[PDB]
RNA sequence: UGCGAAGCUAAGUCUGUUGGAUAAUGGCUGAACGCCUCUUAAGCCAGAAACCAUGCUGAUUAAACAAUACUAUCUUUUUUGUUUGCUAAUGUAAAAGAGAAAUUAUAUAUGUACCGGUACAUAAAUAAUCCUAUCACCUUUUUCGUGAGCUGAGCUGUGAGCUAGGCAAUAGUUCUUUAACAACAAAAAAGAGCACAAACUGUAGACGACUUU
RNA sequence: CCUUCGAUGUCGGCUCUUCCUAUCAUUGGGACGCAGAAGUCUCAAAGUGUCGGAUUGUUCACCCGCUAAUAGGGAACGUGAGCUGGGUUUAGACCGUCGUGAGACAGGUUAGUUUUACCCUACUGAUGAAUUUUAUUAUAUAUAUACAUAUAGUA
RNA sequence: AUUUCACUCAUAUUAAAUAAAAUAACUCCAAGUGGGCCAUUUUUGGUAAGCAGAACUGGCGAUGAGGGAUGCUCCUAACGCUUGGAUAAGGUGCCUAAAUAUUCGCUCAUGAGAUCCCAUAAAAGGUGUUGGUUCAUAUGAACUAGCCCUGAAAAUGGAUGGCGCUAAAGCGGA
RNA sequence: UUGUUUUCACUUUCUCCCCGCACUAAUGUGGGGAAAACUGGCUUUAUUUCUUCAAUUAUUUUUUUUGCUGAGGA
């Protein structure tokens, strides 16, 4: 018969299966839609979660109970050392999806980038990317011309520089950042210009801009249904324990439905969270990156004693309003809206 | 099932008609119109020299025969629209809140304000080949004119239906925009 | 039936009749390749066929939809599923027959340069009265969630231009060969010439 | 299926097996008529273990004779070939399983000089 | 018993889109039925927390796949063969000419030439068609096209052909016409590095797995 | 009285999921005896949500109150190797009526053991090979090719 | 009434027809059975029931085979082992052997329809279309009955058996 | 309470005339009138291989290409 009292289901079926993510790095499922009118530009970046702090800002919301008053907001610090553009990937549209036409590489790549191709870099003789980089300039131009002629989606391969961070990891995280903007020719010229130099955060993002954050949540191993799905605890008198779901399905269908919450892995999930506002893009150069006009002190973003479990932020950073999925040191993908 | 049934339509003076595989093009001094009739079993004979067009059905059942006069009326509507633009004169009626109409985009995209005092802009585009303006004689009138009667009447209907009243007695709150008269220029 | 493979241009064919003919050919052992599957027609209005596909979509094993009927939105996959439904695919021979079929949207690289055949027994022009409603499989698929229709259209227009160039070249070559044949018909012996003329060569 | 070798017609080969003897080790393949109540085989359901019947019986003109078109006679003595002296052309001889090598050699010698064929001629040598 | 970092944690904090196509309904043009009619014909429009996309999660859900980077004695032609558990070695769901690339409309199309239109041709049992097969050999007289090397150009070879000649098939009446494709083995001739483990890590974890050095 | 009496655990509640629509609210509409407000009838619509408590074992019911609404139902009267055990429904005992009595009572009352998963499947998470009679939405300087192409390891 | 003598009443087809009618009749000994159920037709109780109780015949039981997708009882047809032939029931678009056969009509369904049993549908409606009938000077009416439509709402996801089918692969014929 | 007899009305035109006079689906057409007699029908003579001699039934006689089977041993 029907339920005596109706209440909404526990958890969202849109984040199924609640299994461990395939990778640690946050992966863009889809890039922002291309607008030909805009000039060519990057659409994504990668940084590392350093920690959290709080800031004071003056509210400018008329008709609000806060308005002219100064409020405290939690913020997340993402250390964003400049990325390095090292590659170009051309994509063309087919009825089977996007197909790679070719990827061309820069004339030089760093050992940090090369380390990503090795499981044991220390004992190998590091022969990767050693003889494919001597390809003739004519062949490079041929591949680029074919990309310009036949491709409609351009992505630049760029990698992080973990040596500029306190991370123990040495191999660089490498990703594709889609170039959104003008024609194919303009996109190719734009990437070709910075085919080998550093890409700072400021060229990708502006202050007071809303971005999406892609990352992997904090892992918690296997958790019970009470913690993993928030089901109600059974009463204290329950014979074989109370931390479980009482009825896992009706008699018919004579099976357990996939909608029934069960014990299993909790955390280490891939998540794409929208609308995190950039409060400040703090530069590495200036010594007053954490100073304001109302403070005029000389101090950097790193709290005294260091960022717990992370270290000291010695590079470019951005201050994101609110929280971001993942532990400290977690790679965080910032995507344009 | 009648063996053969035809109907004849006289071509007016200042139009040029091209009919190929029941795809008709009618040209006049007020533009050009195109209509496809490939959804009907029809044999069309255009007599350019002696004017007129004859549309004939072979082995037509009454349901299909009903379409011969429909096609003929469409053709003569094309002729009249291309010789003298179809015109829909429309009236803005209101009880307490005058309706403020503004024509932009070289007589397209009419925007109305203050409908029942809603202070929200209600805009409607004009279909291709249709121009909307305001009458020079009567202040509360709007002209919707063009060669294609379908497009013109649809534009008038769009204007009328973009301003319907909600949640009130419809027979008491009579404000709106209504097609007063259908004529030609 | 007696060829290495039969390439069928599915444009303008009725889905069920086409599938029945293809299934019989596959069971008899003839390999076929169905191209331009997005232009298959189905009798009945587009709304009616969309209602049928929504009925199909509402169908799933509620215990686990992964095991449920996979719905498949590409028109080529829809034709493949119809052929499979017209086939004993749960036996070894039926599975071989099913695997002998290849379906494509548009005309890919090997099949745009070989002869395409047509089954008159399944043509819409020959099987539907002109006053009765029909739908286009590509349009139905796009309404159902395929969203690759326009790309197939532009690929098709490019292929049309290439084929037009090839056809112009072929026509010129055929005209030259014809004139060569007429000029050489006067150089063979009269007896052979009368044999050819008598038998229409 | 029937097999036909000369005048010999074997109306059926692949001897009947007991129902369900394929999936029960305690049930031996030796034929037993299923008495049962709802026994499939007894009711002659399609596609399961047909029962033997008199219709399969062999032509009695060629019933008991071997592929050599002779009836077999099992002997354990040299003294048991005297009947075969007058039937050498339609009887073949077979030596009994428990006859020693000496007596086997004697029997083979007598059969050969009686021009009577021996089925298991090369046993125990 | 106080306080209690770190880590977990909510009662604390942050975040939680817009497009297409529709239903109801209201309409347009418009016959049937001189008028009328949202169509209870043809042809159209606007339209819902519904539907399908977008976005998000997985994708050993596709026993799926692409590009890239580096590498493994390896890679290319001919002859003979595949008739201690092994160390030469063969398989076909389909060769017998398995011959055939324009596009489109079905109450019509297609090419060409001018500015969708005009004019002119073509096609309308379309594969009921067209194309491809047998002229062996060797010699002689020779003609025309392609490859090696040579300097737009000469020579050799190759394919097709021309004149003239004589030169072969034979196994007893058929038992598949051993004729295809692909692979493999032996022998000859030519060119050519990683991963696991280990120690460490803890962004991970029941164990595997995962992130690292 | 068709299946189960060499046993399908018999009420309710709690927990949890899903489904139906004969739609309570929410979306968009049509009608009104429709001025506005409120409401009533009705259409497409099941996407979202349908509560806290007093009494009673209760389902049902009835009030207090919030709400936007506190709609109706199914899934072996969903759900006891999920719980609980208040009721019913063993054995103790009490009352009333009935019976000579033993005892009876859809009359009331109180006390009365709730067993097993390590198997298969399902579900939830976690490792993981092998995959050629297999695959191809191409690959080649405005130009050919399926009579083709693809070995493998790591990343 | 009986008995005995006479005469004679078709038989060469047989005191009407037809009859693998003596496969008869009789006697003895004995087994199992003595819960039945179903279908057509008739019928009682019951609102009704895959309910309860009866009559006739045939079946199921006790029995497989072909068909009805599936099914103890429906249709064809009952059974030794085979080779050919030809059919029954039922089918011939594919599943699936055989017709995308021929010929003539009807039908468009924004929940079409599609083989007895059989797997539900009614009262009441329609200015959908197709034929007919009777009244009124190519018109207006009233009827009538074919197919279609409304009436027509249920719970895991779903079933003319599936695919699908509309110049039918639907409905009624030939 | 049946037969018998009579009247008109029935055809083609690639014909002509008038009206609309190009109005048609039309290489024609709608309406209104004439014409003979090609066409169509009938009556005679000769023929049926120019052409036809059909179909159904009854009664007979063959024929093309072919599948399966060979019991027995007087």
């Amino acid at each position: 018969s029907h339920r005596k009292f109706e209440r909404p289901r526990h958890g969202s079926l849109g984040f199924l299966p609640r299994k461990r993510c395939k990778r640690l790095r946050g992966k863009i499922r889809s890039f922002p839609k291309d607008d030909k009118e805009k000039p060519p530009h990057f659409t994504a970046f990668m940084g590392y979660k350093a920690g959290m702090t709080h800031i004071v800002r003056e509210v400018d919301k008329p008709g609000s109970k806060l308005h002219k008053k100064e409020i405290v907001e939690a913020c997340t610090i993402i250390e964003c050392a400049p990325m390095v553009v090292v590659g170009i990937v051309g994509y063309r549209e087919t009825p089977k999806g996007l197909r790679i036409l070719s990827t061309v590489w820069a004339n030089h790549v760093s050992d940090e980038f090369r380390r990503r191709y090795y499981k044991n870099w220390y004992k190998s003789e590091k022969k990767a990317f050693t003889k494919s980089l001597n390809v003739p300039e004519a062949t490079k131009n041929c591949l680029l011309k074919r990309i310009e002629k036949y491709c409609t989606v351009l992505r630049a391969i760029c990698h992080t520089q973990p040596s500029k961070t306190p991370l123990r990891m040495k191999k660089a995280h490498i990703m594709e950042v889609q170039i959104n903007g003008g024609s194919m020719k303009e996109k190719l010229e734009f990437v070709k210009e910075m085919l080998e130099k550093n890409l700072p955060v400021s060229t990708v993002f502006n202050p007071n801009e809303m971005i999406d954050v892609i990352s992997v949540t904090k892992g918690h191993g296997t958790k019970g249904v009470v913690s993993r799905y928030g089901v109600k605890r059974l009463p204290r008198k329950t014979h074989r324990g109370l931390r479980k779901v009482a009825c896992i399905g009706a008699w018919h269908p004579a099976r357990v439905q996939f909608q029934i919450p069960r014990h299993g892995q909790k955390g280490y999930f891939h998540r794409t969270e929208r609308n995190k506002k950039i409060y400040r893009i703090g530069l590495k150069t200036d010594k007053n990156s954490a100073s304001t006009d109302a403070d005029i002190t000389e101090k950097k973003i790193t709290p005294m004693g260091g960022f717990p479990h992370y270290g000291v932020v010695n590079e470019d950073f951005l201050l994101l309003k609110g929280c971001v999925a993942g532990t400290k040191k977690r790679p965080i993908t910032l995507r344009k809206n | 099932k009648t063996i053969v049934s035809t109907q004849k339509v006289l071509i007016p003076e200042g139009v040029k008609v091209a009919i190929n595989a029941r795809k008709v093009t009618v040209s006049g001094k007020y533009g050009t119109l195109r209509r496809s009739f490939r959804h009907l079993p029809i044999d069309i004979r255009l007599n350019k020299l002696k004017k007129y067009i004859k549309v004939v059905m072979w082995f037509g059942v009454p349901d299909s025969l009903a379409c011969i006069r429909t096609v003929c009326t469409h053709l003569k509507n094309m002729f009249t629209g291309v010789t003298k633009k179809f015109l829909y004169k429309m009236r803005l009626v209101h009880a307490h809140f005058p309706i403020n109409s503004n024509i932009v985009d070289n007589n397209t995209r009419i925007e109305i304000r203050n409908y029942l005092g809603e202070k929200s802009v209600r805009f409607v585009k004009a279909l291709p080949g249709v121009v909307i303006e305001k009458s020079p004689n009567v202040k509360d009138e709007i002209y919707v004119s063009g060669a294609d009667i379908e497009n013109v009447s649809l534009t008038a209907a769009l204007i009328h239906q973009s301003v319907l009243c909600r949640n009130k007695d419809i027979r008491k709150f009579l404000d709106g925009i209504y097609v007063s008269e259908v004529t030609t220029v | 039936m007696y060829k290495k493979e039969y390439v069928i241009d599915c444009k303008g064919h009725l889905l069920g009749r086409l599938a029945s003919l293809i299934a019989k050919e596959l069971l008899n052992g003839q390999r076929i390749v169905a191209v331009r599957c997005e232009d298959i027609n189905i009798s009945g209005s587009l709304y009616r066929n969309k209602l049928k596909y929504q009925e199909f979509l509402r169908l799933r094993t509620n215990t686990n939809p992964k095991k449920g009927p996979l719905h498949l939105r590409e028109p080529s996959k829809i034709l493949w599923r119809c052929v499979r439904g017209m086939l004993p695919h749960k036996t070894y021979k039926g599975q071989l027959a099913l695997k002998k079929l290849k379906v494509c949207v548009g005309m890919p690289y090997p099949y745009d340069k070989k002869k395409k055949y047509v089954l008159p027994s399944a043509l819409r022009a020959f099987r539907l009265k002109k006053h009765r409603r029909y739908c286009r499989l590509g349009t139905l698929s796009s309404r159902v969630g395929w969203n690759y229709d326009t790309l197939v259209k532009k690929n098709e227009v490019l292929r049309k231009q290439v084929s037009k160039a090839y056809y112009k070249k072929k026509v010129n070559n055929l005209n030259e060969k014809k004139e060569i044949k007429t000029e050489a018909l006067n150089l063979i012996n009269p007896e052979q010439r009368q044999v050819l003329e008598n038998f229409g060569y | 299926a029937v097999k036909k070798v000369g005048k010999i017609i074997k109306k059926r080969t692949k001897k009947f097996t007991r129902f369900q003897s394929n999936r029960f080790m305690r049930v031996k393949p030796a034929w037993r008529k299923p008495r049962g109540i709802d026994c499939r085989v007894r009711r002659r359901y399609k596609g399961t273990n047909l029962m033997p019947s008199i219709g399969y019986g062999s032509n009695k003109k060629t019933k008991f004779l071997l592929p050599n078109n002779k009836y077999k006679y099992v002997v354990k003595n040299v003294k048991e070939m005297e009947p075969l002296i007058m039937n050498h052309t339609k009887y073949c001889v077979q030596i009994a399983h428990n006859v020693s090598s000496k007596k086997r050699k004697q029997i083979i010698e007598r059969a050969k000089q009686m021009n009577v064929s021996v089925i298991n001629a090369k046993a125990r040598l």
